[PDB]
DNA sequence: CTTGACGGAACCACACGATGCTGTAGCTCGGTTGAGACGA
DNA sequence: TCGTCTCAACCGAGACAGCATCGTGTGGTTCCGTCAAG
C-alpha cells in the first residue's frame, strides 16, 4: 500500500518469495550451460536452505534482513503469527459492533435491566435505527440518517427508545476468569458517556469497581437476541457451575 | 528559614529528631552524567570511566604490517544553541556537537625516532550529544525520554543452591555463572557424577580440564594443585607416608598407624577423635606406616616417568592399581606425586573431571575449542588460538569494567580491591577453587536476590559501552580504508568516520527498550521514572525470565531497594525503586547511611555503609528510647548482625539507622500513616498516586508527610530562584528578580529572566503550566518557590483536592467499594480536569500529485468554512465539536474508475467531478472542546503558508516583547545603580565620569548582545527543521477538552481504594449533622478490614480536626479579632506532644498575616513514615475545636428523617486523580474495514477497533448449551462475502429466512493449506 | 586493560619525543576531505 | 557428534580446488573454446577461492552469503562460458568483473521489493556515496539541500530520487522490544472495504432505481441510458441520437431538466449538499 | 438457594431486587462506622510481648 | 422547435529517456534418542 | 552370551560505458458535451 510520503509497507513473506523466485530463476538460467556436479549441488542446497526459509524460521537459516536486527516471518509466521504455536485466527480476533468502556454501578435498576449511556447508545443500535428510520417513514436513505445521528438531533432518542427497553445486550470483561463475565440485560437511557451495571452480578463478574476496560457485544439477529437471553440472561445462571451456591452473592 | 514557610508552616509530630536532611533526589543521573559528559574540567581530566576512558582504550592504534599511530590530548565540549523550549515546539532534540583533536603520528616501522611526522588537528564532530537539562530528562524528537537504571545482576561469580527437579537431588550444586561487563559470556556448571562440565551458548558441554589446556595450564600440575598437596616416598619399610592431621580429622581409620617408634596412635576400627589429633600435634610423627591395601583407593596427579625404564608406566589422572604399585616398586620409583582424599574432606570431583574423555593434550583442547566455535571447518591453531585470545584476553568486542574484578576478589579473597579489566587464568583458578570449596561445602552459597548480586546502572555505563562499540567499529573502518593508503596520499580527517558512533548514539535513544517514553502526567512518576530499577533489557531478566528467584527480597535492602513501589500487572518484583537516602558508591554498588554508635555515647558523624559488612557488623533501630545522652534506656533492642533480625545488647550494637524514611522509596513516603496500613495496598496507593493526574484548582493536602515542599523543590517543572532580591514586576507569562549587592558580580548585576511554562503538552496528554503565587515587592532566597507547576500550590506538593468524608454504605452507590459524589464536586470544578489532545496531520508529497496546505477543499460545508481561514487552519480559540474538520489536506487522485451511482449523485446536485480527494484528519467520537495552539513545520527551502507566517510573526513578537522587558529591567536597575552611587557626597568628579562611561559601555554591551540573541533566534525561527523524508509540512493542533465530572470516573484515595463514582447525585440526599456542613463523597468501611490499612480512619479524623481548626481560624478571621488572639491561638495549636514549636519568630504585621490568608484553606500536617503521630495527639486536635473524640459525630437524616440510635463517622480524605477516564478508552464502532488477511475489522478508518474475541471469550459463550449465536457471530459479524449483504438485506425487509451460505474463513484455510499441495475435496 | 595502558603511555611517550625531538605540528583544518 | 549446518560443508567440500600454475588455466582456457566439458569443469571447480574473497567483503546486506558465492560462480561461469584466449592475460580478472557486474544485479534485484532498473539504481548509489562524502564534513543529518548544491542538480529532482528509497521494514518488529502487537492490525486497505461503504452504495443504488421508477418514463430513460446505471452501458446521446432523441439539445434539455427535478425532489426528501457531503 | 431450589427462577430474581433495594435502604440508615474505639487493644497484649 | 462556437476526453503518432541486456582481462516441563544393565 | 528395560542428555514451548528496442508524457486532430442565439 502506499504510505506517507511515496513509501511502502510490505511484509517479510514478499521478500522470502521474492528471494526463492529469483533462485529458482538462477537454477533456471544455470541449468543450461552443461554445469558440473559442485555447483548445481551448491545451488540445490541453497534452495533447499531458501524453501526451508520460506516455511520455517528460527531453526537452522537464520536470516537477517536490510538496516534491522529482527528475523524475516515465514508462511509458518502467517499462518500462526505471534503468541507461540497459535494460529492468526485464534491469535487475535476483533469483533464488529464492539467497544470498550469503563463500568460503574447504578443502585436504582433491576436485574431485568441495567442503564447505557447515549453516546454508545446511537451506535451499538446502528442497524436498528436504520431499519426503524427506514420503516417508519421520516428519512428512507441512509447518509442523512448518519448526519442526523451525528448532528445531535431532538428526535434520535424518541425514535431510538424503542429498541433499548425490549432490547438485549452482552457485556464481557476483557480480563476473562470464568463463563460468568459474558452477561445479558437490558438498557435504558441516560446521560454521561460510562455505563452503569447491576450491583449483585460485580460478585459474578469477579470484577470490583477498580476502573478497568470492560467490552461490549451486540449481536444482529433477534434470534441471537432471544437465544442469548434464554442462555446468559441474569434470571437463568443464578446457580454457580462450581457447587450448589448461587454465583450471585451478596456484599457487605 | 525559607520564605515559603512564613506563608506555609507545617505542625509536625515526630518523636525523634531530625539528624540529616533530605538529600538531592536526581543527583545519581546528575553526577553520572557529569562523569560521562565531562563537560566542566581543568587541562587534567579525571581517570574515571566515561567517554574519555571509552577514547583513551582504542585512540592510540597501530597499523598492521605498517607505521600509524593517533594520539589525543583531548576533546572539546560543543556550546548548546537550541533552547528548551524552542526545540521541544520545534523538534531539535537539543543537538550538541563533540569535537576532538587527533595527532596522525606516522614512523619508519622500524621501532626507532626516524622520519616523525605529527599532524596534530581537530577532527569532525563525533556525533551530537544528548546535551539534558538540569531537571534530568532529554528529548527525543519531539518527546521526553529518560533513561532507568538497569537492575541487572552484579559483574561477577556467584554460586546459590538452586534445587529445581532437574537436579533430582536434596543436595545440588548450581552452575557457575561468570557475568562480565559485555560480552564473553562463560558458564561453568557441575555434574552431578563427581565432575564439572562448561558450557557455552550454542556449543555443546566441555570438559574442565580441555578449558584449563585451552587457557594455558596444564592438566597435570591443575590436578596436583587443586586437590591437596601430598608427596608419597618409598624410603624404610617400603614406603613413606607424610601424614598431616588435619585430613585425618573426623575420619575412620580402617588401618593401623602404629608407626612412631613404639607409640600406636589410633588402633584398627577406632575413630579418630579430638584426642587423637592433640596427641598427633604433640608427637609431631611426620612418617606413617600404612599397608598397601589403603594405597589403592588413591588417584595420582600427574603421569608417573621412571627415568631408568624409559617408559610411562603410569597414566597422568588414574588410580593406583595392585600391579600398578608393584610396577612403581619395581622401577624403583623414589617421589610418587598422588592426592589424598578423606571422606571427611573435600571429594575429589576435579581430578574425576580431569580424568573424563582423556582430556591431556594441548592440541586436542585446541581442536576441541575450536569445534566448539566453528564446527566442521579447517582446523587450524593459528586461526583457533586468535580465535580464543579474542574470546577471552583480548578487548576486542569485550569490555569489562573494575567492579567485576572487584566482586571477583570479594568472592575468592583479595586484600587489592581494584583488579585487572581483562580475564587471566588465575582467574579460572581462583574460580574452580570457590567451586571446589562450594562443594566442599565450607562457607555460605550466595544469594540470587541479593542487593550486592543485582547492581544498579546507569546510562552513562551503557552510553560508554555504546559509543566503545561504535567508537572500535570506527577504528576497524579506519584501519580497513587505511590498508594500502600513505600518509601524504591520504588525510587524517577522511580516513575517519563518525557515521557509526552516530548510528550508535542514534539506536542508544531511539530503538532502545531502555530509553522509554517519560511519564510527565505527574510530577511525581516525573520523579520516580528516574529511579526505576528494572531487571529487563538487554543482559537482564525479562518477564518470563523472572520466576520465583529474582522476584523476592533478601533483608540485606535496610534502606536500599524499596519493595512497596513497583508496577502492577504482568510484572512485580524485578523492576524495583531507589529509595529516599540511598547514594550509590562509586562502583555503582547501592549503599545506605547508618549512624555509628559507641558503648558509651553517640557520635556525630555519618558514613555510608555498604551490603558486605552489614553480614557482620550489627545494626540498631533508630526507634528507640533516648534520655538527651546517647545511650538507649532499653536493656533490649530488635538488631540484626548476619542478615537476620534478633535482640542484642545496647553496648554490643555499633550501627544504627540515620532515619526511619531511609528504607522507603520517594514514591509511597507521600502517603501518610505507612505504619499503620499494609504494605500491598499502600503499594497500590503508590502506584496509583504515581499514575495520578494534576486538577484545575490545586487545593492543599489536608494530612501531609512533610516531604511535599521537598518532592515540589526537586521536581524540574517548579521555578527555582538561583539568587535573592526584591521582585520589581509578577506576570503570569515570565518573571524578574532583583539582584542584591552581596552575591553579585561587578558587571552585569540585575540579570534573571524565568520563562514560566505556558499550557504545552505532556507524554500523557495532560496539559502543564505554571502560576506564580508572590506578589510585588517583596524579598526572597536562594531556593525560593517562585511558580508552581500543575498539582502544586504555592510552594508545596498540592495533587488532588479534599471534601467531606463519612464511612457509610449508602443505598448501595458505594457497594463493594464504589464512590458516590456530590453536586458540590461539579458545581465548583473541584476534581474536574483538562486534556490537551493531540492531532498530527501530514502534507506529504506523492509522484502523482503534490500537497499542500489549501482551504478550498471539496465537500466542505458552511460549518466546516466558517472555522477555516482563507490559509486552511482553524483560528486560536475556536470551539471544537464532534466531527469537525481541523487541518487542510487534499490529496489528488487518478483513474479512480467511478460508478455511475457517484456521477448521478454529483450530476443532480451540480457539483464539478472533482477527482482531488479530501484526506484531512478530524477528531475522534467523544472529543468537543477548544484549540489553544498549533504547531507547523516546513522543509528548508520550500513555500510556506500565511498561517505559518501568522504563527512565526507572533512568536517574533512575543520574543521581542520578553526581549524588550529583559533589557527595560536591565536598564532600570543600571540607572537605580547609578542613582544610588551618585547620591553619595554628589556637593572625585573623574570618577563620576569614569562610572558613568562604564555604565554605557554596560548598556551598549547588553544592546548588541541582545542584536545577536535577536539574530540567532531569527536564524532559528526562520530556518527549516530536520522532518521526515518525502513530507512537505508537519502540522499539529492542540486540542484541549474541557472535561467535566461524568458518571463513572475514577476515584480512589491515598491508601488503595479503588472506586468508581456512581451517578451525580446531589448535596441533599447525602447524611448532614447539626453544624451545616453536609457531606459530600462518602465511601464504604470495607476498605479497612479486608484491605489492611486503618489509615484511612486516622487520615479522615485528622482531616476532620485539620478542617475543625481551619474553619475556626476562618470564623476567627471574620469575627475581627487581635493579632495577640490569632498568635495565642498559634500557639496552643502549635505546643502538642509531637513535634516542636518555631513560634514568636514571625512578625504580627507581615508573616502573620500571610500565613493567615495562606492558610485558611487549611493547614498541613508533617508525619514520618514509621515513627508518625500517635493517636494521643490527635484525640486532643479532635478535642480542641469543638468535635468529638473518637470522630462520633450525631448526624441527621436527609433522606427518611428519622434520627440515627448510632453515631456516625464522618472527615474529610483528600484522594487522587486518575489516568483511567473513559473518554479514552471509549471505542465507538459499529462497523469497521475488514482486514486484508481475512475479514475481519480493525483501526486505521478513522475508528477505533473492537476487542479480542479469542479462545477464551468463544469458550465461555460454548459453555452454556447453545450453537446458534457461535455460527452468527462468526459468519455473519465477521468472515463473509455476501452473508452480511443478504443478512442487512433481511434486516431492512423485515422478513428472516436465515441461509447458511459459506465463509470465506474456509476459503483462506484452503488455500493456505492447498499452498502445501494437499488434497481436499467434498464427498456430499 | 594493562596492555592497551601501556600501549597508550608508549605512545604518549614517543609523541612528546617526537614533539620535543625537531617534529612540529600539522594543523588541519576542521572541515577538509581529500 | 557433527555440524548439521550448510556453510560449514561448503567450506570443507570446497578445499579440494587446485592452484597450478597460470599455463594449466591457459590450457584449460584453450581447451574450452573448442568445446570440451573437462577445461569448463576444471575452471568451474578450481577458481572458487577468488569466489569467496570477493563475496566475503560484502557481507551484512540484505541478502545470505550463500547468494553471493551462488552469484560469484555465476559470474565465474559466464566469464569462462564466453571466455576469447586471444588476450593471453589472467581470467582472474575477468572473473571478478563479471562477479562485480552479478553482485551489483544481486543487489539491484534482491534488496529491495520495489524492482529497479541499472539507471536509476546506479545514481542512487553516486547520490549516497556523495552524501557519504559530504556527512564527513558535514557532521550532520544528510539534507537534499547540500547534496542538491553539490551535484549541480534541482531539489525536487533529487528529492524525487530519494523518494523511491523507501526501506520497508518488517510487520512483526513493532516499537520496542515487548512486540505484544504486530503491524498487520494496525493499518487497512485503502479500497472501501467496510460494510459501511458497500452498505451505503447498494442504498443509494436502491434509492435511486426507486426514484427513477417513481419518476416520468422519458426522465428516467434519459437518465439511465446516458450514465449506464439501470442495465445500460457506457453510451451517450451522440450514440442514442438513433434510440432516445434525434436532437442533442432537446435531450440534453431534458436531462438538465431531470437533474432539476431530481434535485428538487431531495431537497422535499430532506437530502442537501451539506447532509451529504458534510 | 434454598428459596431459589424451592421456587424456581422467577420468583427468585424478582425477590433478588427487592431483598436488595431493603438492604439498600437499611444500609443507607444505619449508622455504623469503624473508629479508633473500634479496634479495642486488651491490656494483656503487652504482657504477654513482655 | 432550429442554428453555430469552446472546454474536456480518446486513441494515436512522435518521442525521450528507459527498461533490458552485454563486454572490460590485478523461566519449568514434556516428547526423542543414545547408552548401561540384567536374565533366559 | 545377547535382547530388552530403564536412564540421562537433547530439543522445543507459554563500476563504467555502450547497444536495441519501449512506454507512457506530450501534443494532435477529432469526437463529444455543453453554451448562447433566435
Ligand atoms: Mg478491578
Amino acid at each position: 500500500v502506499p504510505l506517507d510520503g511515496g513509501r511502502f509497507a510490505t511484509s517479510d513473506l514478499n521478500d522470502l518469495y521474492r528471494r526463492v523466485i529469483n533462485r529458482n530463476n538462477r537454477l533456471k538460467r544455470l541449468l543450461d550451460l552443461a554445469a558440473p556436479d559442485i555447483i548445481v549441488r551448491n545451488e540445490k542446497r541453497m534452495l533447499q536452505e531458501a524453501v526451508d526459509a520460506l516455511l520455517d524460521n528460527g531453526r537452522r537459516g537464520r536470516a537477517i534482513t536490510g538496516s534491522n536486527k529482527r528475523p524475516l516471518k515465514s508462511l509458518a509466521d502467517m499462518i500462526k503469527g505471534k503468541q507461540g504455536r497459535f494460529r492468526q485466527n485464534l491469535l487475535g480476533k476483533r469483533v464488529d459492533y464492539s467497544g470498550r468502556s469503563v463500568i460503574t454501578v447504578g443502585p436504582t435498576l433491576r436485574l431485568h435491566q441495567c442503564g447505557l449511556p447515549k453516546k454508545m447508545a446511537l451506535e451499538l443500535f446502528k442497524p436498528f435505527i436504520f431499519g426503524k428510520l427506514e420503516g417508519r417513514g421520516m428519512a428512507t436513505t441512509i447518509k442523512a440518517a448518519k448526519k442526523m445521528v451525528e448532528r445531535e438531533l431532538p428526535e434520535v432518542w424518541d425514535v431510538l427508545a424503542e429498541v433499548i427497553r425490549e432490547h438485549p445486550v452482552l457485556l464481557n470483561r476483557a480480563p476473562t476468569l470464568h463463563r460468568l463475565g459474558i452477561q445479558a440485560f437490558e438498557p435504558v437511557l441516560i446521560e454521561g458517556k460510562a455505563i452503569q451495571l447491576h450491583p449483585l452480578v460485580c460478585a459474578a463478574y469477579n470484577a470490583d469497581f477498580d476502573g478497568d476496560q470492560m467490552a461490549v457485544h451486540v449481536p444482529l439477529t433477534l434470534e441471537a437476541q432471544l437465544e442469548a437471553r434464554a442462555l446468559m440472561m441474569s434470571t437463568n445462571n443464578i446457580l454457580s457451575p462450581a457447587n450448589g451456591e448461587p454465583i450471585i452473592v451478596p456484599s457487605q | 528559614y525559607s520564605y515559603t514557610e512564613k506563608k506555609r508552616i507545617r505542625k509536625d509530630f515526630s518523636k525523634l529528631p531530625d539528624v540529616m536532611d533530605v538529600p538531592y533526589l536526581l543527583a545519581i543521573q546528575l553526577d553520572s552524567y557529569r562523569e560521562f559528559l565531562q563537560a566542566g574540567a581543568t587541562k587534567e581530566q579525571f581517570r574515571d570511566v566515561g567517554l574519555h576512558a571509552a577514547f583513551k582504550s582504542v585512540f592510540p592504534i597501530i597499523s598492521y604490517s605498517g607505521n600509524a599511530a593517533l594520539e589525543y590530548v583531548g576533546y572539546r565540549l560543543g556550546e548548546p544553541a537550541f533552547d528548551v523550549k524552542e526545540c521541544v515546539l520545534r523538534g531539535v532534540t537539543f543537538a550538541v556537537p563533540l569535537r576532538v583533536k587527533v595527532r596522525l603520528i606516522i614512523f619508519d616501522r622500524e621501532s626507532s625516532n626516524k622520519a616523525i611526522k605529527d599532524i596534530k588537528e581537530q577532527e569532525v564532530y563525533m556525533g551530537e550529544i544528548p546535551l539534558m537539562t538540569e531537571n534530568g530528562t532529554f528529548i527525543i524528537n519531539g518527546t521526553e525520554r529518560v533513561i532507568v537504571s538497569q537492575l541487572h545482576r552484579s559483574p561477577g561469580v556467584f554460586f546459590d543452591h538452586d534445587r529445581g527437579k532437574t537436579h533430582s537431588s536434596g543436595k545440588l550444586l548450581y552452575s557457575a555463572r561468570i557475568i562480565p561487563y559485555r560480552g564473553s559470556w562463560l558458564d561453568f556448571e557441575f555434574d552431578p557424577k563427581d565432575c564439572v562440565f562448561v558450557r557455552i551458548d550454542r556449543r555443546r558441554k566441555l570438559p574442565a580440564s580441555v578449558l584449563l589446556r585451552a587457557l594455558g595450564y596444564s592438566t597435570e600440575e591443575i590436578l596436583n594443585a587443586f586437590y591437596a598437596t601430598n608427596v608419597f616416598h618409598i624410603k624404610g619399610e617400603t614406603l613413606n607416608l607424610e601424614l598431616v592431621p588435619q585430613r585425618l580429622r573426623g575420619e575412620v581409620a580402617s588401618i593401623d598407624i602404629k608407626d612412631g617408634s613404639g607409640k600406636v596412635i589410633v588402633e584398627q576400627g577406632r575413630r579418630i577423635t579430638a584426642r587423637h589429633i592433640n596427641q598427633l600435634e604433640k608427637a609431631g610423627v611426620s612418617q606413617l606406616e600404612v599397608p598397601f591395601d589403603y594405597l589403592i583407593g588413591r588417584t595420582i596427579a600427574k603421569a608417573i616417568v621412571h627415568p631408568a625404564t624409559g617408559e610411562i608406566i603410569a597414566e597422568c589422572n588414574t588410580e593406583l592399581t595392585l600391579d600398578l604399585l608393584a610396577k612403581v616398586a619395581k622401577a624403583q620409583v623414589v617421589r610418587i606425586e598422588t592426592l589424598y582424599t578423606n571422606d571427611i574432606d573435600c571429594g575429589p570431583f576435579i581430578s574425576d573431571t580431569l580424568k573424563i574423555d582423556n582430556t591431556s593434550n594441548q592440541l586436542e583442547a585446541l581442536v576441541e575449542i575450536y569445534r566448539m566455535m566453528r564446527p566442521g571447518e579447517p582446523p587450524t591453531k593459528e586461526a583457533a588460538e586468535t580465535l580464543f585470545g579474542n574470546l577471552f584476553f583480548s578487548a576486542e568486542r569485550y569490555d569489562l569494567s573494575a567492579v567485576g574484578r572487584m566482586k571477583f576478589n570479594r568472592r575468592i579473597g583479595r586484600t587489592e580491591i581494584e583488579g585487572p579489566g581483562v580475564l587471566s587464568k588465575e582467574d579460572i583458578i581462583d574460580v574452580l577453587k570457590t567451586l571446589v570449596d562450594i562443594r566442599n561445602g565450607k562457607g555460605i552459597v550466595d544469594d540470587i536476590d541479593h542487593l550486592g548480586n543485582r547492581r544498579v546502572r546507569c546510562v552513562g555505563e551503557m552510553a560508554e559501552n555504546q559509543f566503545r562499540v561504535g567508537l572500535v567499529r570506527v577504528e576497524r573502518a579506519v584501519k580497513e580504508r587505511l590498508s594500502m593508503a600513505e600518509s601524504e596520499g591520504l588525510m587524517p580527517q577522511d580516513l575517519i568516520n563518525a557515521k557509526p558512533v552516530a548510528a550508535a548514539i542514534k539506536e542508544f535513544f531511539g530503538s532502545s527498550q531502555l530509553s522509554q517514553f517519560m511519564d510527565q502526567n505527574n510530577p511525581l512518576s516525573e520523579i520516580t521514572h528516574k529511579r526505576r530499577v528494572s531487571a529487563l533489557g538487554p543482559g537482564g531478566l525479562t518477564r518470563e525470565r523472572a520466576g520465583f528467584e529474582v522476584r523476592d527480597v533478601h533483608p540485606t535492602h535496610y534502606g536500599r531497594v524499596c519493595p512497596i513501589e513497583t508496577p502492577e500487572g504482568p510484572n512485580i518484583g524485578l523492576i524495583n525503586s531507589l529509595a529516599t537516602y540511598a547514594r550509590t558508591n562509586k562502583y555503582g554498588f547501592l549503599e545506605s547511611p547508618y549512624r555509628v554508635v559507641k558503648d558509651s555515647l553517640v557520635t556525630d558523624e555519618i558514613v555510608f555503609l555498604s551490603a558486605i559488612e552489614e553480614a557482620d557488623h550489627v545494626i540498631a533501630q533508630a526507634s528507640a528510647t533516648l534520655n538527651e545522652k546517647g545511650q538507649l534506656v532499653d536493656e533490649l533492642v530488635a538488631v540484626r548482625h548476619l542478615n537476620e533480625f534478633t535482640v542484642k545488647a545496647p553496648e554490643d550494637v555499633t550501627l544504627m539507622d540515620v532515619s526511619p524514611k531511609q528504607v522507603v522509596s520517594v514514591a509511597a513516603s507521600l502517603i501518610p500513616f505507612l505504619e499503620h496500613d499494609d504494605a500491598n495496598r499502600a503499594l497500590m496507593g503508590s502506584n496509583m498516586q504515581r499514575q495520578a493526574v494534576p486538577t484545575l484548582r490545586a487545593d492543599k493536602p489536608l494530612v501531609g508527610t512533610g516531604m511535599e515542599r521537598n518532592v515540589a523543590r526537586d521536581s524540574g517543572v517548579c521555578v527555582v530562584a538561583r539568587r535573592g532580591g526584591v521582585i520589581d514586576s509578577v506576570d503570569a507569562s515570565r518573571v524578574v528578580v532583583r539582584v542584591a549587592d552581596d552575591e553579585v558580580e561587578t558587571g552585569e548585576a540585575g540579570v534573571d529572566i524565568y520563562n514560566l511554562t505556558k499550557y504545552t503538552r505532556s507524554n500523557q496528554n495532560t496539559c502543564i503550566n505554571q502560576r506564580p503565587l508572590v506578589s510585588k515587592g517583596d524579598v526572597v532566597a536562594r531556593g525560593d518557590i517562585l511558580a508552581d507547576g500543575p498539582s502544586t500550590d504555592m510552594g508545596e506538593l498540592a495533587l488532588g483536592q479534599n471534601m467531606r468524608v463519612a464511612f457509610m454504605p449508602w443505598n448501595g452507590f458505594n457497594f463493594e467499594d464504589s464512590i458516590c459524589l456530590s453536586e458540590r464536586v461539579v458545581q465548583e470544578d473541584r476534581f474536574t480536569t483538562i486534556h490537551i489532545q493531540e492531532l498530527t496531520c501530514v502534507a506529504r508529497d506523492t509522484k502523482l500529485g503534490p500537497e499542500e496546505i489549501t482551504a478550498d477543499i471539496p465537500n466542505v460545508g458552511e460549518a466546516a468554512l466558517n472555522k477555516l481561514d482563507e490559509a486552511g487552519i482553524v483560528y486560536v480559540g475556536a470551539e471544537v465539536q464532534a466531527g469537525d474538520i481541523l487541518v487542510g489536506k487534499v490529496t489528488p487522485k487518478g483513474e479512480t474508475q467511478l460508478t455511475p451511482e457517484e456521477k448521478l449523485l454529483r450530476a443532480i446536485f451540480g457539483e464539478k467531478a472533482s477527482d482531488v480527494k479530501d484526506t484531512s484528519l478530524r477528531v475522534p467520537t467523544g472529543t468537543k472542546g477548544t484549540v489553544i495552539d498549533v504547531q507547523v513545520f516546513t522543509r528548508d527551502g520550500v513555500e510556506r503558508d500565511s498561517r505559518a507566517l501568522s504563527i512565526e510573526k507572533m512568536q517574533l513578537d512575543q520574543i521581542r516583547k520578553d526581549l524588550n522587558e529583559e533589557f527595560r529591567i536591565v536598564e532600570g536597575a543600571t540607572f537605580e545603580r547609578l542613582r544610588a552611587a551618585l547620591v553619595g557626597a554628589k556637593a572625585a568628579d573623574d570618577a563620576l565620569n569614569e562610572q558613568l562611561e562604564k555604565a554605557q559601555a554596560y548598556i551598549s554591551d547588553r544592546r548588541q548582545l541582545l542584536d545577536d540573541k535577536f539574530e540567532d533566534k531569527k536564524r532559528k525561527l526562520q530556518q527549516g527543521d530536520d522532518l521526515a523524508p518525502g513530507v512537505l509540512k508537519i502540522v499539529k493542533v492542540y486540542l484541549a477538552i474541557k472535561r467535566r465530572i461524568q458518571p463513572g470516573d475514577k476515584m480512589a484515595g491515598r491508601h488503595g481504594n479503588k472506586g468508581v463514582v456512581s451517578v451525580i447525585m446531589p448535596v441533599e440526599d447525602m447524611p448532614h449533622d447539626a453544624n451545616g456542613t453536609p457531606v459530600d463523597i462518602v465511601l464504604n468501611p470495607l476498605g479497612v478490614p479486608s484491605r489492611m490499612n486503618v489509615g484511612q480512619i486516622l487520615e479522615t479524623h485528622l482531616g476532620l480536626a485539620a478542617k475543625g481548626l481551619g474553619e475556626k481560624i476562618n470564623r476567627m478571621l471574620e469575627e475581627q479579632r487581635k493579632v495577640a488572639e490569632l498568635r495565642k491561638f498559634l500557639h496552643e495549636i502549635y505546643n502538642e506532644i509531637g513535634g516542636r514549636e518555631e513560634n514568636l519568630d514571625e512578625l504580627g504585621d507581615n508573616e502573620i498575616l500571610a500565613l493567615a490568608k495562606n492558610l485558611r484553606g487549611g493547614v498541613p500536617m508533617a508525619t514520618p513514615v514509621f515513627d508518625g503521630a500517635k493517636e494521643r495527639e490527635i484525640k486532643a486536635m479532635l478535642k480542641l475545636a469543638d468535635l468529638p473524640e473518637s470522630g462520633q459525630m450525631r448526624l441527621f437524616d436527609g433522606r427518611t428523617g428519622n434520627q440515627f440510635e448510632r453515631p456516625t463517622t464522618v472527615g474529610y480524605m483528600y484522594m487522587l486523580k486518575l489516568n483511567h477516564l473513559v473518554d479514552d478508552k471509549m471505542h465507538a464502532r459499529s462497523t469497521g474495514s475488514y482486514s486484508l488477511v481475512t475479514q475481519q475489522p480493525l483501526g486505521g478508518k478513522a475508528q477505533f477497533g473492537g476487542q479480542r474475541f479469542g479462545e477464551m471469550e468463544v469458550w465461555a459463550l460454548e459453555a452454556y448449551g447453545a450453537a446458534y449465536t457461535l455460527q452468527e457471530m462468526l459468519t455473519v459479524k465477521s468472515d463473509d462475502v455476501n452473508g452480511r449483504t443478504k443478512m442487512y438485506k433481511n434486516i431492512v425487509d423485515g422478513d428472516h429466512r436465515m441461509e447458511a451460505g459459506m465463509p470465506e474463513s474456509f476459503n483462506v484455510l484452503i488455500k493456505e493449506i492447498r499452498s502445501l499441495g494437499i488434497d481436499i475435496e467434498l464427498e456430499t | 586493560v594493562e596492555a592497551k595502558q601501556k600501549e597508550r603511555d608508549a605512545l604518549a611517550k614517543a609523541m612528546e619525543e617526537f614533539l620535543s625531538r625537531g617534529g612540529k605540528v600539522q594543523e588541519i583544518e576542521p572541515n577538509v576531505v581529500a | 557428534t557433527r555440524a548439521l549446518d550448510a556453510t560449514q560443508l561448503y567450506l570443507n567440500e570446497i578445499g579440494f580446488s587446485p592452484l597450478l600454475t597460470p599455463e594449466e588455466e591457459v590450457h584449460f582456457a584453450r581447451l574450452a573454446q573448442k568445446g570440451d566439458p573437462a577445461g569448463r569443469k576444471r575452471m568451474i571447480e578450481s577458481n572458487l577461492r577468488l569466489v569467496v574473497k570477493i563475496a566475503r567483503r560484502y557481507v551484512n546486506r540484505g541478502l545470505s552469503l550463500l547468494d553471493l558465492i551462488e552469484e560469484g560462480n555465476l559470474g565465474l561461469i559466464r566469464a569462462v562460458e564466453k571466455f576469447d584466449p586471444e588476450r593471453g592475460f589472467r581470467f582472474s580478472t575477468y572473473a571478478t568483473w563479471w562477479i562485480r557486474q552479478t553482485i551489483e544485479r544481486a543487489i539491484m534485484n534482491q534488496t529491495r521489493t520495489i524492482r529497479l532498473p541499472i539507471h536509476v539504481v546506479k545514481e542512487l548509489n553516486v547520490y549516497l556515496r556523495a552524501a557519504r562524502e559530504l556527512t564527513h564534513k558535514l557532521d550532520h543529518e544528510p539534507s537534499p539541500e547540500e547534496i542538491a548544491n553539490l551535484l549541480e542538480k534541482p531539489v525536487a529532482e533529487v528529492k524525487r530520487m530519494l523518494g523511491l528509497n523507501e526501506r520497508v521494514t518488517s510487520v512483526d518488529v513493532s516499537l520496542g522490544p515487548d512486540s505484544d502487537k504486530t503491524l498487520l492490525d494496525t493499518l487497512t486497505d485503502d479500497r472501501p472495504t467496510d460494510p459501511c461503504e458497500l452498505l451505503q452504495d447498494d442504498d443509494l443504488s436502491e434509492s435511486i432505481d426507486q426514484w427513477l421508477t417513481e419518476l416520468t418514463d422519458k426522465q428516467r430513460e434519459v437518465v439511465i441510458r446516458r450514465f449506464g446505471l439501470r442495465g445500460h452501458e457506457s453510451s451517450t446521446l451522440e450514440e442514442v441520437g438513433q434510440e432516445i432523441g434525434l436532437t442533442r439539445e432537446r435531450v440534453r434539455q431534458i436531462q438538465v431538466e431531470a437533474l432539476k427535478r431530481l434535485r428538487e425532489i431531495l431537497e422535499k426528501n430532506g437530502l442537501s449538499s451539506d447532509a451529504l457531503f458534510q | 438457594n434454598h428459596c431459589y431450589r424451592v421456587v424456581g427462577l422467577k420468583d427468585t430474581v424478582i425477590f433478588a431486587d427487592q431483598l436488595m433495594y431493603t438492604g439498600f435502604a437499611y444500609s443507607t440508615i444505619s449508622g455504623v462506622s469503624i473508629g479508633v474505639n473500634d479496634f479495642v487493644i486488651p491490656d494483656e497484649k503487652a504482657r504477654i510481648i513482655n
